């Protein structure tokens, strides 16, 4: 159960729902998915790399600090700089569930959240007829987003001793491939470091009634009834396309989806389950909805 | 005629009679007794004892709308009244007037009362479902009229404040008594005052509210070419399906207008009765409302809707528990926010395979299903409307329209000629309009919403609306009525003045309302309409209320909802109006000076070291600009402070 | 299946003009210092590599857009400063872009029109990163010389705009060729 921390060097593009849409972390969802592709394109077995590994979503970072996303708990006071909060360091994680978080407090802590800035890039496109003959360049938008030289992104994940060192050696072999968007386009190469930080190893073993589902996640169909029970939660529509599956990609699209985000709070734990979003294509295509849990 | 309407319409004009002798109870009496349409009887009744010293020998029937209207009166609120007190505005009070030491004058009143014989006379009549138009006149016709003018009390609140939230204060009343069972309320509440505090502690009221989950995304997924055209549609399409979703509501409990209090970006807030059949049919109708979102959007947009058990008492600001029960109705509605769907909703909606066409190029979204040139229905409705939406004004509700609303409605647009043909067909319609007043055609609702018309692009948010909308005026006027005119006076300046400052500067209105502003338009326009538009609210708001705004520069053709997520006194004096006029003047007198020129300044200026001090000194040398002018460029330099602001003030003049 | 590293330097003989602002030049809105971006270089060598004649263009950078899934076997990252520049410039004081002044001359008036480009300096250094994923083990050695003839075309040819009108052409000096995944031999790939 070691967590690995990133770094790029070349800014990444993300993105929610069209190139121009730029965004700073990622869900567990694509990094299972480009983790999966990068062993096909190493061809190695899946199978252990499909139902052993536990991946939470994407973190930022900074400097030194290390964060989570906001637990949507109830917490009964301003309800204005609390809504504008997204993420909160693990010095004081405990101290905000408790309720010591202050609103100053909540204030200073935005204050310091400068982790990077969004950027739009443009670009135009001449294999038209622009060039062949009488026709008009295409421009077109895509949005990136410059970490600071000290920051990036990480995971938590757990699993068997061998599923460590596999995710290690796959993990090495995807450092030089991209991800985010437009990877060829020259976004989103890294370097990685696996770091091992006490107080957040700490914040993975605790134990408590509540739970905070750090990934994107959704029971199965015999488990919701008695998932549901006292949650508070967030659904997000999770879309997007395929590669190298069918003939056309623009007749190939996963169909829209659906999980819990990344704030929910759970009674009921449940395991999730890597489900088949495939109908005609030429293989399953899988997307991840498996929770990693913090026990507080 | 409906006792409920007997006592709408009774309870709406209690207090009229004010009116008449700044030109009480017997006065309103009798100047209404001289009218073919409004003679009703019980109606006369409730004008003429809405006081205590004439219920005192009343001698009415133990079941009488009178008592009720008298109780309104009490929950809605040594008397030497002047005619001449002048209305306050609140929003001094706010952080501690109208027509500065004005005054008004007897011929005013006198003047209303020609007014309302004659719209008494030609346009007002009376039958099952003619309230709303009462009230649009009532509201038209007394906006700026004080309720009470005593000396001895902060006069801050409007006669028409005064009549909609008793009438609304009744009409509840009347729904909860008439439920429990009780029908002498002569001895149900006048027999002692004990009992009249005890029916005043008694719960009798729920505070409901209704909130739009998905505001921004699914306002800000527009990627084409029709940028102003789709979205000055799409948030008039949201906004409207909050008014169609709210007057359902309101029919469905057969509720009046008046008792909607506030409407405003997702939110709205209502007085409903505290019965159970009430909460049964609030139970269905969320249901049925989240069924239809589901089968719409499933995401995009969802109806949360939360209520709130309270007695009046509370609502006299007696223990200062109104702000209490505001802020749990929005804890409350927090609560269902979080809750959206059960296991066999989400258990449907992950089970849905359905052969699908691709995104629709305006509307990012694939799950609806494009038919032809890559358009699909909702999305096409949306371009229809925008089209129409300046030239036509009038919006109805019809059974076959272009556009979808969420009680499997339609809207369509039409002409006054129309409306009025429509009043001849006597179809179930509404009218929702461009704020279009004194139109008194059949269901005229006044809806309110500011349509006007590289990019400069101005967001804009008031800084401290959450505590004036809930704390407000501490603990001695957070009445019920009182945080109501002020929401009310916040919504007419947002929805009224922001059409009429708008009319010197380049600019469409995309989305007004709440506390939000979001405009567009000409880059230098854009700017200065902001200043404008600051100095003004600073004005109206009489320096109590600020607001924080931001200014970006955009590529055009850029997709807006990529530009959206982008987005004083020191900026007004200082940089425009000081060293922006001068850098102005001095480049009107010499000629030449193009962006090269500015554009070596501005590398001198960017590379702030010492040596391009000297640089800057000797390329200064080399122009003709008057000595004065190079010398105060050369000073503004030296200063930090003021070099940044001269960098500001040249970057503007290009 | 392994994959090929290759990085290097190139150096603006005269200035280069990429400009995504634009007249700008592309830059990172914090550290403001000049890049060029990645995506440039990939669409000058593949205008350039397809003009010189398809499969192999396809095989190189991927379109699958003729119902062909292919996917692209070479992947090219946008390049900056050295701190070897960088480091020389501070020392000698030297600013990092220059702003051309240009004329243009309307006949039948001959009146003068001023205009203004700005180009990175004669004589600074991007380091560069290419990316070779050898899907085909059987392959390789033709892909690189294609690569090889597409980054000889670039040259004696420029990047970005007026490269007719005199700015933009570069050289590639320092390139090392490195097996980064996979165990497969790179000491005998060159590129120049």
């Amino acid at each position: 159960t070691k967590v690995f921390k990133l770094s790029f060097k070349t800014p990444v593009h993300f993105g929610k729902k069209r190139l121009s849409d730029g965004e700073m972390t990622i869900t567990a969802d694509t990094l299972f998915s480009a983790l999966f592709i990068e062993t096909l394109q190493l061809g190695k077995d899946t199978d252990w790399l499909l139902n052993d590994l536990i991946i939470s979503d994407t973190f930022p970072y900074e400097n030194e600090l290390y964060y989570l996303p906001k637990p949507l708990i109830k917490i009964d006071s301003n309800h204005k700089a609390f809504k504008k909060l997204k993420y909160v360091p693990v010095h004081h994680y405990n101290q905000y569930l408790n309720g010591e978080l202050s609103a100053e407090d909540a204030t200073d802590l935005n204050d310091i959240f400068n982790i990077g800035y969004f950027s739009l890039q443009t670009k135009v496109s001449l294999i038209a007829q622009e060039t062949d003959s009488s026709a008009d360049s295409e421009p077109y938008s895509v949005g990136t987003f410059t970490f600071e030289p000290e920051a990036g992104l990480y995971f938590i994940a757990k699993g068997s001793e061998e599923t460590l060192d596999h995710l290690n050696n796959i993990m090495t072999a995807l450092q030089y491939s991209g991800l985010g968007g437009k990877r060829n386009a020259g976004y989103g190469q890294f370097e990685y470091e696996i770091i091992n930080n006490q107080q957040l190893s700490k914040l993975l073993n605790q134990n408590g009634k509540h739970s905070i589902l750090l990934s994107t996640a959704m029971a199965k169909k015999e488990e919701i009834e008695s998932a549901l029970k006292e949650a508070r939660y967030i659904l997000t529509k999770r879309s997007g396309f395929v590669q190298s599956t069918n003939y056309s990609e623009m007749l190939v699209k996963k169909s829209d989806f659906y999980s819990f985000s990344s704030g929910s709070v759970f009674k009921n734990i449940f395991n999730g389950d890597i489900f088949n979003v495939g109908h005609n294509g030429k293989h399953p295509v899988y997307r991840y909805a498996k929770p990693l849990w913090l026990e507080v | 005629m409906n006792k409920k309407n007997i006592l709408m319409y009774g309870s709406l004009l209690h207090d009229i009679g004010k009116i008449i002798y700044r030109s009480h109870s017997k006065l309103g009496h009798q100047f209404l007794s001289q009218f073919s349409e409004f003679k009703d009887n019980e109606v006369l009744d409730n004008v003429a004892y809405h006081h205590y010293k004439e219920l005192a020998k009343a001698n009415l029937d133990n079941d009488n709308t009178a008592y009720i209207t008298y109780i309104a009166d009490n929950i809605a609120s040594l008397f030497n009244f002047d005619k001449y007190t002048p209305l306050y505005s609140v929003f001094n009070i706010v952080n501690s007037k109208f027509k500065e030491n004005i005054q008004y004058s007897s011929g005013n009143y006198t003047t209303l009362m020609k007014d309302m014989s004659h719209d008494l006379e030609h346009k007002l009549s009376i039958k099952e479902g003619t309230f709303p138009s009462l009230l649009q006149w009532t509201e038209s016709l007394w906006q700026y009229v004080p309720s009470s003018t005593n000396k001895n009390q902060l006069i801050d609140i409007s006669l028409y404040d005064h009549s909609r939230i008793t009438c609304a204060i009744a009409s509840c009343i009347f729904d909860y008594l008439n439920e429990n069972n009780i029908h002498n309320y002569k001895d149900e509440l006048f027999s002692k005052y004990e009992n009249t505090k005890s029916f005043y502690q008694k719960e009798a009221f729920l505070l409901l509210s209704m909130d739009m989950s998905g505001i921004q995304d699914f306002i800000y997924n527009i990627s084409g070419s029709k940028a102003l055209k789709s979205l000055r549609s799409r948030s008039f399409y949201l906004e409207l399906m909050l008014e169609v979703i709210v007057d359902q509501l309101l029919e469905r409990l057969e509720l009046a207008r008046a008792n909607l209090l506030y409407t405003g970006g997702g939110h709205a807030y209502l007085l409903v009765s505290n019965t159970d059949k009430v909460k049964k049919k609030i139970t269905q109708f969320n249901n049925e409302l989240k069924k239809w979102f589901m089968s719409e959007f499933t995401t995009d947009l969802s109806l949360s809707m939360a209520f709130e058990k309270c007695s009046g008492d509370d609502l006299m600001n007696t223990s200062g528990n109104y702000r209490t029960i505001w802020r749990n109705v929005s804890s409350k509605l927090s609560d269902i926010k979080a809750h959206k769907y059960s296991a066999e909703d989400i258990l449907k909606l992950n089970h849905f395979h359905s052969y699908g066409d691709r995104e629709c190029k305006e509307c990012l979204r694939s799950d609806i299903d494009i038919n032809d040139d890559g358009l699909c229905s909702i999305c096409e409705g949306i371009i229809n409307i925008s089209n129409d939406l300046r030239d036509k004004s009038f919006f109805v509700l019809s059974e076959t329209g272009k556009l979808k609303m969420p009680f499997n409605k339609f809207i369509s647009v039409i002409d006054y000629e129309e409306a009025e043909m429509l009043v001849q067909n006597n179809n179930q319609v509404r009218i929702y309009s461009k704020n279009k007043p004194y139109i008194g055609i059949g269901i005229s609702t006044n809806l309110w919403m500011c349509d006007y018309d590289r990019l400069g692009v101005v967001r804009a948010d008031i800084d401290n609306l959450g505590a004036t909308f809930i704390s407000g005026i501490p603990e001695k006027y957070n009445s019920i009525s009182r945080t109501a005119t002020l929401s009310r006076q916040l919504s007419l300046f947002f929805k009224y003045e922001l059409n009429h400052l708008l009319e010197n500067y380049q600019i469409t209105a995309i989305y007004s309302g709440g506390d939000d502003l979001f405009l567009i338009g000409a880059w230098d326009d854009i700017i200065e309409a902001s200043i404008y538009i600051n100095d003004k609210f600073k004005e109206f708001t009489l320096d109590k209320l600020t607001l924080s705004a931001g200014v970006g520069m955009f590529s055009g053709k850029y997709p807006v909802s990529k530009m959206a997520f982008e987005t004083w006194d020191e900026f007004k004096k200082n940089i425009l109006e000081e060293k922006l006029l001068v850098l102005q003047q001095g480049f009107s007198q010499t000629d030449e000076h193009g962006k090269a020129f500015i554009y070596k300044m501005l590398a001198l200026l960017r590379n702030n070291e010492a040596i391009n001090i000297a640089r800057l000194a000797y390329l200064l040398a080399r122009s003709k600009m008057n000595e004065d002018f190079t010398s105060k460029i050369f000073n503004w330099a030296q200063n930090d402070k003021d070099k940044n602001q001269l960098i500001t003030a040249l970057e503007y003049y290009i | 299946y392994s994959k090929i590293k290759i990085s290097g330097t190139i150096e603006v003989v005269t200035g280069l003009h990429i400009g995504g602002g634009g007249s700008p030049v592309v830059r990172d809105l914090q550290t403001k210092l000049p890049i060029i971006p990645g995506s440039s270089i990939k669409g000058k060598m593949r205008n350039l590599l397809a003009k010189h004649f398809d499969e192999r263009v396809l095989r190189l950078f991927g379109s699958s857009e003729k119902g062909n899934i292919q996917r692209a076997r070479l992947q090219i990252s946008d390049a900056f400063f050295s701190e070897k520049t960088k480091e020389h410039f501070a020392q000698n004081d030297i600013a990092y872009t220059e702003t051309k002044f240009e004329n243009t001359i309307n006949r039948l008036t001959a009146v003068a029109n001023p205009r203004q480009i700005e180009r990175v300096t004669r004589g600074s250094e991007f380091d560069f990163v290419f990316i070779y994923n050898v899907d085909e083990e059987s392959q390789v050695e033709d892909d690189f010389e294609n690569i090889e003839k597409a980054i000889h075309l670039l040259e004696n040819d420029y990047l970005g705009g007026g490269g007719t009108r005199g700015n933009g052409r570069i050289q590639f000096k320092d390139t090392n060729i490195e097996t980064v995944v996979g165990e497969y031999d790179s000491t005998n790939l060159k590129i120049k």
